[PDB]
């Protein structure tokens, strides 16, 4: 199924033909190194270029990061590596590591060991902490090393791409590779791993157009990956999503799905031939290479697909894997805010579509799964599928039985009991849809709030909405946009009277329907009402309610949390991170 | 040091009688600071311009 | 005056590795050399006078043989050489030969090249004999109205620094500058132009701000930064246009520019003491210091939050 | 006669209604 | 500024975000500054944040100047609970976990806070004997072993803390006779040497003298405390027992440096006062060096008053 990813174009830098780049692990930088022999850091934030490295004249076809020194470690067609502190400016060491062009370094995640490929046929091993000691030196390719990569599950292991048409694993220690793998027909110029710890993969990519996948226990070809019209110059899994990247010589970066090998998307920037990928652990966030400059794209949402029922039972999707864990079954455990809850973890199987979002009813018997251009409703005990079908969105009601999903650009349809009840199209389209008392839906010209049972409008709002929160008695309503928030009073007896009376009835609705409370300038990315009080998490990091005009700081939070559900018996509120941690809060 | 004995004929200041709103008229921090990067600033205590 | 008490806008300490050239080399090269040797044996003057040696002997050899040239590398030399040269003698007096170089500056005031005519402009910034600056105002006054912005903008600074030192040369500075930034399109012939106004005539200024105000914040910065040197020099001088002014700060603490946010924000604490200015002061301030990754500022505005805390 | 959210310096107006709350 | 000072205090929070910042300087000024703003309002707040910060550093290994940013936190929470005793029931339990630290700068100044605490705060007393015993078989520094020993000392005043406090010094000792003992261990009829047998090995008797001091203190206070002649004169011969054995070990060539006369003195001393129970040497021990430290105390605070007056007249 085409996994519907939404890519945005985080950053554009244009600048000289890029050999390499790289993804700073904290900081919001990427690392690009140059054809003309400079180096450049990006922030993707500001879009501003922060710092240059003048390393010669000569290109730069490695570069990376060692984040726990402040380096920048580069590799020139000078033979000299050279080691930068990004905060001084300041050339810490300069050597000759080869007797030809340095074309790839690896640097080890917790030794103090850096790794370099030449196209002297050699791998050499330095050590830092030995002064920049050559430790080993890994002969056996015939041809060029393009690209050497650590296997993220076992940092002892590497593996090697040569012109030579061979892909040599090495493992640190030994002057032999462990073993050859042979299929491409001409030179290879890029290998990446398998970051997840269900697939013992290895992807290559070659001047055959082919982009092979290989299991590196059975020394087996998996899958070859046709499509490219020229040189396949990059390779790539994606650490968190279950995506192959592959760029090549055609100017053509294409996403592949990691399960079905299908061509999901290609890319074209027009910044001609692409050179080099980078994915972030942690980030969606990944960093191309072309002729004429370098581009982030975010890849999908960075919110987990999770959610918490009122009975602290919590579903989450760990890729295709749906998981459960319940609250009730901590025990007596004292429970400290903001530490990780130890949660018990069952598997319920997994999802046939990729879960973007996972949703309860509000009663929690049912369970939506959005993805895919799909939506599954499972039975939240034994996921059993209830319902399918094709959606672009999925709203619930405030009444369990009762569900909107919007179809296209133009048409709304309203399910009660898992039947169709009505299809409606909104006068202005719908972009969005959103669910709780009224159907939201969101159009270019603003807000409309309709009837679920009637499909009359009952306000226009001149609002451009990214999220609509409900109050559980139905009287308050959030409005979220991306800049700032309002909370607006419902006046369900005055609805209730223009409809009967037809006074005040306009063309934009009923006038009197909605009452503005307050207007916060603060960017809510998750929220929550309990009775009155409006709970956040804003894009500062702070979980904070709002009640009466007042905004409460519950606590400042050290990453991205999101708000899960409260449990009035528990007197806790809790909140999931990215890498699905569960925490709590009194 | 900040304390100098009031004497009688020092100004009463009559909190009630004075607006809330009155900064202190700070000298021109901008010219001193110019004067004394050009050397050109008597040091206010040691040197009596009388000396 | 001794050379120490004398105003230096020049420190070259070049170690004369080589024998110092004797005044009778100088002068053959100065008089029979070809325009790389006068060139080098100029350089080799104006490092010797800088050092403190006294060669009133090359004085006329520089007039006669090298002030004459037409070279762009002589020129701007000319003008450093003429920048730290002796021009009056012991008792004060205007030296005679000054008359021949007078006529020269004229000249380059004249001068086709743009270039020429704006150095020479800034040379006269320096200038401190009202004697030498008398016979230059027609030609001084006529570089304002030059095409060139680069010829605008040394011109504005010229007249500037001749109403500070010599007001009787030029009465009229204030409202021919005022006229002329009324007219001016040129950001850097602006700024030169209201600078000159806020140490000359802040009512001028005042009143040219006054047609602005509304639209401050989409000049540039360095236009912004002198808009906000005003504001704070009037409400200074004059506490009751605070009330006018704190608004056109206020939107100033928006500003694209961290350099002009820095100094609103320094501007604010001093028009207002009220807790939602310094409130939204120190906001600024503390946005400085989170966003700008140079620990510098870092270090510096931090000092601001520390000043503040001193009331 | 859709309902319009947010005039543009209103943040400016809110600045200058505080300080005048608190007596400047 | 003191109209300045209310508005930068409802600011402190925000000011300590600065501590984000790796620089040890930055961090000192910004530590100096929250100090220097602690009101009854932030005072909880403040101590929660510097805690958690606390904690952080034995889990960041990495940094040089870790062990200076925590010798600074540990100061910091000092003042603190100085100012605000009511945090101090607070902070203790968590610093006195600092002891074991292989940094003795850090470990003493806790150690200096531990014994201003004691003395000032008699509810804190039971709090801060329980938590010295629970950490005293960590503690790796002779100065700091010495302190607790002194504490320990001083401030046990149950029946049930002066037996616990002699297992633990038994237990520090090993085996006794110490002499016996080593030369059994040679004949064999780093070795986890009880921090105390390694100490005296190691030719440090300054210890010893402490010890012998500590002893004589809970002995004498031992014999208050309990009715029963056969328990006191037991207590009171143990006592004794511990301090002879070091002198024996002491004088032999056992040690990689002999006992120093002047600790001799000092045990022989506190074997005498032992062995004669006077009700003046009782008093000086049990009373006059406990108001010999509050004397010291105070003096020590009428000087920083009057240092401070003097800056202000």
């Amino acid at each position: 199924m085409p996994l519907r990813l939404d890519i945005k174009r985080k950053l554009t830098a244009r600048s000289d033909r890029v050999k390499s780049v790289d993804l700073h692990p904290t900081e919001p930088w990427m690392l690009a190194s140059l054809y003309n022999g400079s180096v450049c850091v990006w922030n993707h934030e500001t879009q501003t270029l922060v710092k240059t490295f003048e390393v010669c004249d000569l290109p730069v076809r490695a570069a990376k990061f060692v984040a726990r020194k402040n380096w920048v470690v580069t590799g020139a067609d000078d033979m000299q590596i050279r080691v930068f502190n990004y905060n001084t400016l300041e050339r810490v060491h300069m050597f000759e590591a080869h007797s030809d062009y340095i074309r790839c370094i690896a640097v080890h995640p917790t030794q103090p060991f850096i790794l370099t490929s030449s196209d002297d046929m050699l791998i050499k091993l330095w050590d830092w902490d030995k002064k920049w000691s050559c430790s080993q030196v890994f002969e056996g390719h015939t041809h060029y090393v393009m690209q050497i990569v650590i296997n993220p599950k076992d940092n002892n292991q590497f593996a090697s791409a040569s012109l030579d048409r061979t892909i040599k694993v090495w493992q640190l220690g030994s002057s032999s590779p462990n073993f050859t793998l042979e299929g491409h027909e001409k030179g290879v110029n890029c290998i990446d791993y398998y970051s997840g710890g269900d697939k013992p993969y290895l992807i290559s990519g070659a001047d055959d157009r082919l982009v092979k996948i290989w299991d590196y226990q059975n020394k087996t070809c998996v899958q070859t990956l046709e499509g490219h019209a020229q040189n396949v110059s990059c390779a790539s899994f994606h650490p968190e999503l279950p995506i192959i990247i592959t760029g090549s010589e055609d100017g053509t970066v294409r996403i592949w799905h990691s399960s079905t090998y299908r061509l999901e998307s290609t890319l074209n920037y027009g910044m001609e031939r692409v050179w080099c990928v980078a994915s972030l652990r942690g980030s969606n966030n990944v960093a191309l290479g072309y002729d004429e400059g370098s581009i982030i794209v975010k890849l999908g949402r960075e919110e987990p697909a999770m959610s918490m029922d009122a009975n602290g039972k919590i579903i989450w999707a760990k890729h295709s894997e749906v998981q459960q864990a319940n609250l009730k079954a901590m025990g007596d455990t004292e429970i400290k805010d903001g530490e990780r809850l130890p949660l018990a973890v069952k598997d319920m199987g997994s999802c046939e579509i990729y879960p973007q979002t996972i949703q309860h009813n509000p009663n929690g018997r049912f369970v939506v799964v959005c993805g895919d251009g799909e939506y599954i409703i499972y039975t939240a005990m034994a996921l059993r599928n209830k319902s399918f079908g094709s959606a672009q969105e999925f709203a619930w009601a405030h009444d369990s039985s009762e569900y909107a999903i919007r179809e296209s650009n133009s048409i709304v349809k309203i399910f009660k009991n898992f039947k169709e009840k009505k299809s409606f199209k909104p006068d202005f389209g719908a972009e969005s849809i959103y669910g709780g008392f009224l159907l939201g839906v969101r159009s270019v010209n603003g807000l409309a709030f309709y009837d679920w049972e009637n499909t009359e409008l009952i306000r226009r709002i001149e609002i451009q909405p990214k999220h609509i929160f409900w109050s559980d008695s139905g009287e308050l309503v959030c409005i979220a946009t991306e800049e700032s928030f309002f909370i607006l009073k419902y006046l369900s007896e005055k609805v209730l009277a223009a409809q009967e009376t037809h006074e005040g009835v306009t063309e934009d609705g009923i006038e009197d329907a909605f009452e503005v409370l307050g207007e916060i300038q603060e960017i809510v990315k998750t929220g929550l009402w309990v009775g009155d009080c409006f709970i956040y998490t804003s894009s500062v990091n702070r979980l904070n309610y709002y009640v009466g005009g007042e905004i409460v700081t519950i606590a400042h939070l050290d990453r991205t949390m999101y708000l899960l559900g409260y449990i009035p018996k528990d007197n806790r509120l809790y909140l999931g991170d990215k890498e699905l941690n569960i925490v709590s809060y009194s | 040091k900040r304390n100098v004995t009031v004497q009688p004929d020092d100004p009463i200041s009559f909190m009630q009688l004075t607006a809330k709103n009155e900064m202190n008229c700070k000298e021109d921090q901008f010219q001193l600071s110019l004067l004394a990067a050009m050397g050109n600033t008597q040091r206010k205590e040691a040197a009596d311009p009388l000396a | 005056m001794t050379a120490a008490e004398n105003v230096c806008y020049t420190l070259i300490n070049v170690p004369m590795d080589s024998e110092p050239p004797s005044e009778i080399s100088l002068k053959n090269d100065l008089e029979k050399g070809d325009v790389k040797s006068k060139t080098e044996a100029l350089k080799k003057v104006i490092i010797m006078i800088l050092n403190g040696e006294k060669l009133p002997g090359l004085l006329m050899t520089i007039i006669r043989f090298v002030l004459p040239l037409q070279d762009h590398t002589i020129k701007k030399l000319l003008l450093v050489f003429w920048e730290i040269v002796p021009k009056t003698t012991p008792d004060g007096r205007l030296l005679h030969e000054m008359i021949l170089v007078c006529d020269a500056y004229r000249k380059d005031l004249q001068h086709p090249n743009e270039f020429i005519r704006g150095s020479t402009l800034r040379f006269l910034c320096k200038l401190k004999e009202a004697e030498l600056l008398e016979p230059l105002m027609p030609a001084i006054r006529a570089c304002l109205e030059h095409r060139h912005s680069y010829v605008r903008r040394n011109a504005v600074l010229a007249i500037y620094t001749i109403y500070r030192n010599f007001e009787h040369l030029i009465p009229d500075a204030p409202e021919l500058i005022h006229d002329f930034l009324v007219n001016e399109k040129d950001a850097s012939c602006k700024r030169n132009a209201f600078m000159m106004l806020i140490h000359a005539d802040q009512d001028r200024a005042l009143d040219y701000l006054s047609t602005c105000i509304d639209q401050v914040q989409t000049f540039g910065d360095i236009l912004q930064l002198v808009i906000v040197e005003l504001i704070y020099k009037v409400c200074h001088a004059n506490p009751s246009e605070r009330a006018r002014f704190i608004r056109c700060i206020y939107n100033l603490l928006q500003s694209s520019s961290p350099a002009v946010k820095y100094e609103a924000a320094g501007t604010l604490v001093t028009l207002s003491s009220a807790p939602t200015a310094i409130k939204a002061a120190a906001q600024c301030y503390i946005d400085l210091i989170i966003k700008e990754s140079d620990n510098n500022v870092k270090l510096i505005v931090l000092d601001r939050l520390v000043e503040l805390k001193e009331h | 006669k859709a309902l319009k959210l947010g005039a543009k310096g209103k943040e400016v107006d809110n600045f200058v209604d505080k300080l005048k709350s608190e007596g400047e | 500024h003191p109209a300045h000072e209310r508005v930068l205090q409802d600011l402190v929070m925000d000011i300590l975000r600065v501590l984000s910042t790796p620089d040890l300087e930055v961090r000192k000024k910004t530590l100096q500054l929250a100090l220097d703003l602690v009101s009854s309002r932030n005072v909880e707040e403040l101590v929660i944040v510097l805690k958690k910060e606390v904690i952080k550093t034995n889990n960041v290994s990495e940094h040089e100047d870790t062990d200076k940013y925590r010798q600074l936190l540990v100061r910091t929470l000092h003042s603190c609970s100085v100012r605000f005793p009511d945090m101090a029931a607070n902070v203790i339990p968590v610093l006195m976990e600092f002891l074991s630290d292989s940094n003795e700068a850090a470990a003493a100044d806790v150690l200096e806070f531990v014994r201003e605490a004691i003395q000032r705060f008699d509810n804190l007393r039971m709090l801060i004997v329980e938590k010295m015993l629970e950490v005293f078989h960590a503690i790796k520094s002779v100065k700091i072993y010495r302190g607790a020993l002194w504490i320990l000392g001083e401030y046990c005043s149950t029946k049930e803390d002066i037996q616990s406090v002699m297992t633990e010094v038994r237990r520090s000792l090993g085996e006794i006779p110490i002499v016996e003992s080593e030369i059994k261990k040679e004949a064999g009829e780093e070795e986890d040497r009880p921090p105390l047998r390694g100490f005296l090995l190691d030719g440090d008797f300054f210890v010893a003298a402490s010890l012998a001091t500590t002893l004589t203190k809970i002995a004498l206070r031992y014999v208050a405390l309990v009715q029963e002649k056969k328990k006191q004169n037991s207590f009171v011969a143990e006592a004794m027992l511990l301090m002879a054995t070091i002198l024996h070990l002491g004088k032999s060539s056992l040690p990689k440096k002999p006992i120093t006369d002047d600790d001799v003195d000092r045990i022989s001393l506190c074997l005498k006062v032992l062995s004669e129970c006077s009700p003046l040497m009782n008093d000086i021990f049990n009373k006059e060096c406990r108001q010999s430290l509050s004397q010291m105390l105070s003096a020590k605070l009428e000087e920083e008053k009057l240092s401070q007056k003097k800056e202000s007249e």
